[PDB]
DNA sequence: ATATATATATATATATATATATATATATATATATATATATATATATATATATATATATAT
DNA sequence: ATATATATATATATATATATATATATATATATATATATATATATATATATATATATATAT
């Protein structure tokens, strides 16, 4: 019932918003508001890459470890297979692993990532963008989704 | 771009010589300094009585006298706490006003730096992605001045919410699993906690 | 966190001795090198 | 007859010397930092001269 | 009685001297970057030699 009421209030909110918009009463980010709003949204993404940094470091370290351990003659074939599976599960359940897994799961629903890149283009088109961000920042944000996928 | 190429280097030569947050990180004693100060301020950021801080700092100083190379005073750690609060005022780490000391912004940046640095688990986390997601959606929808486009936005969003409302009428609710919930919670903490920043 | 209340100084003592970035910020020549390196990488997006 | 074996050149490899750039290490000179001697600011007792009022004389 | 007016007293501020806390100029030691040196590796050229493949003479 809580979720039902939440949905009811949200639909009423959007009902009023639609009634206003159809009446011509739309509202735009006032030209200064948009600038800081964009600067905010940029700052928000500015972490994801700097943490995929650590995702890389972790899995690289895991690989290096598995190699270094495989030298131990004591390890049956069954020992090494288990070590592999457990290393991967552990690296997955750790937070950085959770981030990576979430990203991957998004890739199953590619539509969302593509829509995000589309909306990023539309945003970076708006003139205010030039003010909010020097050339370089706009470049990188324009190509965020890729610079995660590649990574 | 060339617009800032030559200029920027000087912009950095300056910061190194004067900006506090950087200067501290150059000093040899920077580790103990920053650790202790984080300790002090963490308990609360409303502002600390000066001598209450002297006391707590002296308490923390004795804790780390075992760090031999920095010769933390023993005969009177309280006096040393005073002689060191003097330093953190003179060095602009802590402006004090209203009789209660405070952390200059330089300290805020310096501290949020080291925390991100070490290889404990990261600052951001999974939810961040869904966060940029929804905010981008909203930011576009608002920024769009075309009214018919806002109409399309509202129609799609309300149709989505209508799907979920119909499902809720049939009782098909879902919740985060501990994985998701814990992740979102840490994220939200790390998010709102930046409002305090500036 | 209470464990970290002492262990924390250990981490920071570690960084200032080993972690590259921190060590970089310390040496006298640092700002020139850092600025130049950003200049280079700034254009780059594939290396 | 078909096919085999030798000589030739060619294409490649190997070897040597000269030189330069690199790396690893010593010694040096410079900078940060902490340590020191000095002069000065705060707090205190005693004592005196002072203002405020009691205590007090005096008045209507 | 109320109100003016009295000498003494209450309380104070200022002054002298004392001690201790703090700020600073200076000394000194340690930390660090940087120049000098020896040995090493890279690559060049120069030359000899080995290699494959073919031209070629040859057997049966």
């Amino acid at each position: 019932a809580n979720r039902v009421a939440t949905l009811r209030r949200r639909i009423s909110e959007l009902e009023r918003e639609l009634q206003e918009a159809e009446a011509g009463h739309i509202e735009v980010l006032e030209t200064h508001q948009a600038v800081e709003h964009i600067r905010d949204v940029y700052n928000l993404a500015s972490s994801l890459r700097a943490d995929f940094r650590r995702v890389e470091d972790s899995w690289r370290e895991a690989d290096r470890a598995l190699r270094q351990s495989i030298i131990g003659e004591q390890y049956h074939r069954g020992d090494i297979v288990e070590r592999l599976l457990n290393d991967q599960d552990a690296l997955l359940n750790t937070p950085e692993g959770r981030v990576f897994d979430s990203f991957q799961q998004q890739l199953r629903q590619s539509s969302e990532l593509k829509a995000m890149s589309e909306r990023l283009r539309v945003i970076l088109s708006h003139p205010s963008a030039s003010d909010a961000l020097n050339r370089l920042q706009r470049h990188d944000l324009r190509w965020l989704v890729k610079r995660l996928v590649d990574e | 771009m060339e617009e800032n190429t030559r200029q920027r280097t000087e912009n950095y030569i300056s910061a190194k010589n004067q900006h506090p947050a950087w200067i501290l990180l150059a000093t040899r004693r920077a580790p103990l300094v920053l650790s202790a100060l984080k300790t002090l301020f963490e308990k609360s950021h409303d502002g600390i009585p000066l001598e209450e801080a002297i006391q707590s700092l002296s308490s923390i100083l004795i804790e780390h006298v075992s760090q031999e190379q920095y010769d933390i005073n023993q005969d009177n750690p309280f006096l040393q706490a005073s002689r060191e609060l003097r330093e953190w005022i003179k060095r602009r780490l802590i402006v004090e006003r209203d009789g209660r000391i405070f952390a200059t912004d330089a300290l805020e940046v310096a501290i949020t730096f080291v925390e991100s640095l070490d290889n404990r688990f990261m600052t951001s986390t999974a939810s961040r992605l869904s966060t940029v997601q929804r905010e981008i959606e909203n930011l576009e929808t608002r920024l769009n001045p075309n009214p018919a486009n806002r109409v399309a936005t509202l129609r799609r969003r309300i149709s989505e919410l209508e799907r979920e409302l119909q499902e809720a009428e049939a009782g098909h609710i879902e919740v985060l699993e501990t994985h998701q919930a814990v992740e979102h919670i840490r994220d939200v903490y790390n998010l709102a906690s930046s409002l305090r920043a500036d």
